């Protein structure tokens, strides 16, 4: 009885550009990969099962909620229906300027309680494994950070482990969810070859996974730079009202607005 | 009775009988399940891969602690005949997926040319549906019945198809005019087994005599694989399965595997017995077709608060039964009773089992009621029979040197005529029936002087 | 084997209340477990005797006699059926309620009442006295020529013949009533005796008491009691509650004086006034009143006169009290109406452990002494802690085939003797006492031979006590082992006595399942394996071991106990090997050993 979450940040103008490119990896080979992966996940374990969420610029849609090729008529039934969830949600996309890349951290925020309800569901006696593949092309945002921080921490409490493959660029935000989780965090050169990574790491049980040997998560470094100025200090004033990093000591702190008291 | 679990029966089978039943979709993933994860994992990692795998990148994935259980689960795979080693022109020898194998695990995955093994053109009501709580009491009472043959009771409405059967198997003979049935003593041990693996024993006892019968051994076991991951609530259909599985069907019907509401009906309904044969105990102190209702003491004072005819006689040979009623019967543990059980022929751990199973829940949790004291007596009973052994011996006589009697212990120790070495006394143990072959080893012995 | 009550008892479905089943045989099983078992387990103890108490399922049958003694209570006919109804799981059958009706259908067939020290039978109706009358043994043993009596026929009777004609209703099927009128005896003087308030009272010996004295005058009853563990205490409780004179017979000379000691402490009144007729003390006799014998023992006639025939003439005037028997098991049949010629008792009691008195079934003096009021329940003793959970384990020790040997050669005594001195026995013995000397606990060892257990002693330089020994030697040792704080092995004999001390010791060893008071040896497990201390805790400090010898059929005596061990509640165990004693040390390790033991006991004569 293991879930397997797999959340896919989707960027229709990153999409598109890729579709520009013509590179032969594509949107719509990701999804297909993704597919395969999860019918592999069910098929090993009738009791494992397969989670699929696709985070839209503004808002995130669940893609999960016979055998006439001779095809499992579960693994048939479950693909159609993310098949037409797919292709709803890429095919109609709204343009905002203020929000061009889309936001990770809802999607996440939707999958842990998607997690919490179902875990709820699942039988006490009975024991579930919980863990989440996050797949992201978009680039990672400064305002988002806010949202992303509370997600991982939501993962820490309720102990899913996160592990998070990228396509093109490492992102900070990311890599440092996986370091908190403790889930493993892998970069893919070849976005066509994903499917093949995902099979040899993502795919294997957490007791399947020790007795194999998988690439190790790639080291987290911690970066503290002042909201003041946007610079990054080895040491840095923190003030006690507001909790706020600070390059060089203030006599008043501007982020809580409130004056340091001298003795 | 020794767990196949999809590894025994397939074992030693020839390579293009492993292929003939790989050729099915559905045994595919009966198998995928059964491999252990390493090897589960394994298969589906060279599912997609045609080139054939190294030995030393075998090695590799593994962690060094972890490499000898995936050796043991190698082994498994190559017994198998679902990786066959390939020589490559390097020293490494690659290891590459059986093809047929391979092709029917892709078609259960993606979309594949087979048409899968059940097809319905299109039925959706059916008239007189069996119930599924109506399923679970069927499948109970034709098990019962095929039992209670082994009792005589009237309720054993065997339909002599399955009677033929049952001598095949064993389990009762018929011997004198008439044929009348009696119980052998494995035919005791059988009844006292619990029932999924009395199941299972029954299909390998069918498997038998299915070659005599003309029936396809493969096909037979496919259909095994079916029952076993069968659901009550879905339904499946009658038409599209081969004369040698609509006679296998026939036969179902008297285990109570496969419940039909008419012969020549194009649809049949799963039963509860076909999901759960499998080759295993329901439980050590549990029984998952009936909840305990013996109740065991120290004393040797039993309890059954469920009244059956079947469980009553299983209960009655173990220990006989000082009263009956309806809500409680009473019965008693005598050394009398257990010594004309041993003499029947049964097991004495079977006994033990038997009553852990049928625990009542107030005894479970409870260490004395578990192990009567009688137990320690059955093991001294068992050591008055261990030391007292009857076989005849002929006897040979002026054995004089010693040598020349060793040399004919050897010849007599292969026969296996020989009960003892008894290289001293110089007495031989030989069977009479042996008796011939050692005697001529000896004359030559005196020849050669 | 199998009988089917089905047909005898209609089914109905009340099982989740009732916790009794009830079948025209009259057995009925209790579940332990349900909560109206303890209301069902107290009616079960009046109405019928259990043939076996199991701790999981109580066991219990209608007897007549139990029947007859909840008739005596005054139980009325409709309420003990309406009861077994309320209580049961299938339908009372008809048969069983006739039987109840027939025994209820009079509280006394016959009612004797003793007035001015006479035995006088007084009826309801003449007629039932003119039927009593007909029997001709009745009319020769009638005796001739020696107030508000409404509808009342009073016949005077033989004290000697009383006995008699006990035996005599029975067999006209009119059992008699015991009915004691304080203010019929005007001779009789009243004294007042008070147990001291300080002296701690046990709660079931008080129920016990409060049951025989039931409504208005006490009537006769006989209590199952615990023995060494307060049983004086009952006996002494129960003197006070009568208010007047009462005499206590105990066979043990040693058993006397531990009465005595008890009744010493509550009652100041000894102090001023003592005398026992054991021992010989006579101190002032007729002005204590009070006073202590053993049984016809005693009494000794040629041997001695004068003092002697006063002796006697003095116990029945000074004490007209109800008569008080220990050990009764112990007791010869037929002493109880010897004692009972000499001094006559308004009413019997009996304070034995045993269920079976003298362990014969053809014999039973249980009638004499009337029916068996209540009976103490072992297991919640062990709940109370006043006694040890005793833990019974028997070792199995094969016979040595030396003496297999001449054990199958010869029928004779010798043979059991052969049996009772097994080499293999022995050790396994040394190597519980080692096991005990480790733990530092005392402990005991018991062999049915007088002098096995001295032979046994004497080879590893023990203390031995044995039957022919002076009584004030055997008490000082016992003293030593008790009043003293010291840890030894003792053997221990039956003595033709049992002694018990105020301090409490447990442990004690069976060599040989041989005896032939199979009682006694059922009575010694409880009397010498006492709780270390008072409300003991559910660990055990008590550890019964029972040698047995492999081929000689001990193990038949041995499947008897365990019948005596489900009613005490004791935990059971068999262990075949000790796992241990063949690893160590011990005397006649050595097969050559075993063999000249096996010639000692050839060469002493059987
Ligand atoms: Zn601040």
């Amino acid at each position: 009885l293991n879930l397997l979450v797999i959340v896919v940040d989707a960027n229709p103008i990153w999409w598109g550009k890729q579709a520009l490119k013509e590179s032969q990896f594509t949107l719509s080979k990701c999804i297909d990969a993704v597919m395969v992966l999860g019918n592999s996940h069910l098929f090993m374990n009738r009791s494992n099962k397969l989670a699929v969420i696709a985070s839209h610029i503004q808002e995130s849609r669940f893609l999960y909620p016979g055998s006439k090729d001779g095809k499992y008529e579960l693994l048939t039934s479950a693909n159609e229906v993310i098949v037409e969830e797919i292709k709803d949600l890429m095919t109609k996309s709204d343009i905002k300027g203020q929000h061009t890349e889309t936001l990770l951290a809802g999607s996440l925020a939707k999958a842990l309680c998607y997690i919490h309800r179902m875990n709820k569901e699942v039988k006490d006696n009975q024991e579930m494994k919980s863990r989440i593949l996050v797949i992201k092309a978009a680039e990672d945002s400064a305002l988002q950070y806010m949202n992303f921080m509370n997600v991982i921490f939501a993962a820490q409490k309720q102990n899913i482990l996160i592990d998070a493959c990228v396509l093109d660029s490492d992102s900070g935000l990311l890599q440092q969810a996986c370091d908190i989780t403790g889930g493993l965090y892998l970069k893919v050169p070849q976005m066509p070859s994903l499917l093949q990574y995902l099979l040899w790491v993502f795919l294997p049980d957490q007791d399947q996974r020790s007795q194999l040997i998988l690439p190790p998560p790639v080291h987290v470094d911690y970066r503290a730079a002042c909201f003041c100025h946007r610079n990054l200090i080895e040491i840095g004033y923190v003030c006690s009202v507001c909790l706020s990093i600070f390059c060089n000591f203030s006599p008043i702190c501007t982020t809580c607005e409130t004056a340091f008291k001298i003795s | 009775l020794q767990c196949r679990n999809l590894q025994e029966f397939l074992g030693g089978l020839s390579p293009g009988v492993l292929d003939r039943l790989y050729g099915h979709p559905a045994t595919c993933l009966a198998v995928f399940r059964e491999l252990p994860s390493l090897a589960k994992n394994w298969v589906m990692r060279m599912l997609f891969l045609e080139q054939p795998l190294p030995q030393a990148a075998v090695a590799l994935w593994v962690k060094k602690e972890f490499s000898k259980a995936q050796e043991e689960s190698t082994g498994l795979l190559s017994g198998l005949r679902i990786w066959h080693t390939q020589l490559l022109p390097g020293g490494l020898q690659g290891l590459i997926l059986n093809p047929i194998f391979r092709q029917n695990l892709r078609i259960a995955l993606l979309g594949g040319g087979k048409a899968w093994s059940d097809d319905t053109s299109q039925l959706g009501p059916d008239k007189h549906a069996r119930d599924v709580p109506s399923l679970d009491k069927y499948a109970e009472e034709r098990w019962e019945v095929v039992l209670h043959f082994m009792v005589g009771s009237p309720s054993a409405a065997v339909s002599q198809d399955l009677a033929q059967l049952l001598s095949q198997a064993g389990l009762m003979k018929s011997t004198e005019p008439g044929e009348p049935p009696c119980i052998t003593s494995a035919g005791f041990q059988f009844l006292l087994l619990d029932t999924p693996a009395q199941l299972w024993y029954f299909m390998l006892q069918y498997l038998q005599t299915a070659q005599s019968r003309g029936m396809d051994l493969v096909e037979i076991l496919s259909f095994l694989f079916q029952l076993s991951f069968s659901t009550l609530g879905k339904d499946y259909s009658v038409e599209g399965m081969s004369d040698s599985l609509l006679n296998f069907l026939q036969h179902l019907r008297e285990f109570g595997l496969v419940f039909q509401r008419k012969r020549k009906s194009r649809r049949y309904y799963p039963t509860r017995l076909a999901i759960n044969l499998s080759s295993g105990v329901s439980g050590a102190g549990g029984t998952v077709h009936q909840p305990g209702f013996i109740v065991v003491e120290t004393n040797y004072r039993l309890y059954a608060y469920t009244e059956s005819e079947l469980q009553i006689a299983l209960i009655a040979l173990f220990s006989e039964m000082l009263y009956r009623f309806p809500n409680m019967v009473v019965a008693q543990v005598t050394r009398e009773s257990v010594q004309q059980a041993i003499a029947s022929g049964i097991t004495a751990q079977q006994i033990i089992h038997f009553l852990r199973t049928r625990a009542h829940p107030v005894m479970l949790k409870q260490t004395p009621v578990l192990p009567p004291t009688i137990t320690d007596q059955i093991r001294l009973w068992e050591l008055e029979r261990d030391r007292l052994r009857f076989t005849e011996g002929v006897l040979y006589n002026q054995f004089l040197s010693q040598v020349d009697f060793e040399l004919l212990l050897a010849h007599a120790r292969e026969l296996g005529v020989l009960v003892f070495e008894n290289s001293a006394k110089r007495l031989m143990v030989v069977t009479p029936a042996g008796h011939s072959d050692v005697k001529r080893f000896w004359k030559r012995q005196k020849h050669s002087s | 084997g199998a009988k089917d009550y089905r047909l005898q008892m209609p089914l109905k479905d009340d099982h989740t209340s009732r916790p009794l089943w009830v079948a025209p045989d009259g057995h009925i099983f209790l579940e332990a477990f349900s909560p109206v078992y303890k209301y069902a387990q107290d009616f079960l103890v009046a109405i019928a005797e259990p043939v076996c108490r199991p701790t999981h399922v109580h066991e219990y049958k209608l007897t007549a006699y139990s029947l007859y003694a909840a008739v005596s209570v005054g139980l009325q006919t409709s309420d003990i059926t309406e009861y077994l109804r309320k209580l049961s799981k299938t339908g009372v059958p008809d048969g069983i309620m006739q039987f109840i009706k027939l025994c209820t259908v009079s509280y006394g067939k016959v009612k004797l009442v003793l007035k001015h020290n006479r035995y006088f039978v007084e009826s309801c109706h003449p007629d039932v006295i003119q039927h009593l009358l007909q029997d001709p043994v009745i009319r020769e043993c009638r005796l001739r020529n020696s107030e508000e009596e409404t509808q009342t026929v009073s016949f005077e009777v033989k004290q000697e013949m009383i006995e008699e004609l006990q035996k005599r209703c029975i067999h006209l099927e009119y059992p008699l009533l015991a009915e004691y009128d304080f203010r019929n005896d005007s001779v009789n003087p009243d004294i007042n005796i008070d147990l001291k308030p300080t002296a701690v009272l046990r709660p079931y010996q008080e129920k016990s008491l409060r049951k025989m004295f039931g409504n208005g005058r006490a009537r006769s009853g006989v209590i199952v009691l615990p023995c060494g563990a307060g049983k004086s205490l009952v006996g002494v409780t129960a003197a006070c509650t009568v208010r007047k004179r009462c005499l206590v017979l105990g066979n043990s000379a040693v058993s006397v004086e531990q009465w005595k000691a008890q009744f010493k402490m509550w009652s100041t009144i000894d102090d001023s006034q003592i005398c026992r007729f054991t021992s010989d003390a006579k101190d002032k006799p007729i002005g204590c009143s009070v006073a202590i014998s053993t049984y016809s023992m005693l009494g000794h006639t040629t041997k001695r006169s004068w003092e002697a025939e006063r002796v006697m003439e003095w116990l029945k005037t000074q004490e007209w009290g109800l008569m008080i028997l220990d050990e009764v098991h112990t007791i010869p049949a037929k002493m109880f109406r010897r004692v009972l010629t000499i001094v006559q008792a308004h009413c019997k009691l009996g304070l034995t452990a045993t269920l079976v008195r003298e362990d014969d079934k053809i014999v039973d003096l249980n009638f004499l002494i009337g029916p068996k009021l209540y009976e103490a329940n072992w297991m919640e003793l062990q709940n109370n802690g006043y006694i040890a959970k005793v833990q019974c384990a028997e070792v199995w020790c094969p016979m040595s085939p030396e003496f297999y040997r001449e054990y199958v050669a010869i029928k004779t005594k010798k043979r059991i003797l052969l049996y009772t001195m097994n080499p293999n026995k022995f050790r396994a013995c040394q190597f519980l006492i080692k096991f005990h000397e480790r733990r530092n606990d005392k402990i005991i060892v018991f062999a049915d031979n007088v002098f096995a257990l001295k032979e046994y002693a004497i080879r590893l330089n023990k203390p031995y006590i044995y039957g022919p020994t002076s009584q004030g030697e055997r008490m000082q040792i016992l003293q030593n082992f008790k009043h003293n704080p010291k840890i030894n092995t003792i053997f221990i004999s039956k003595v033709g006595d049992t002694s018990f001390d105020l301090p409490e010791a447990n442990v004690l060893i069976q060599i040989s399942s041989h005896g032939g008071s199979r009682r006694q040896e059922a009575q010694r497990l409880g009397r010498v394996l006492r709780a270390k201390k008072g409300m003991v805790a559910e660990e055990y400090n008590a550890f019964f071991y029972s040698l047995v010898s492999q081929d000689t059929q001990e193990m038949a005596y041995s499947t008897k106990r365990q019948r005596f061990l489900v009613d005490q509640g004791y935990s059971f165990k068999v262990i075949t090997k000790l796992a241990g004693m063949e690893e160590e040390d011990l005397a006649f390790s050595t097969k050559e050993e075993q063999q000249q033991l096996l010639q000692k006991v050839l060469a002493a004569t059987d």
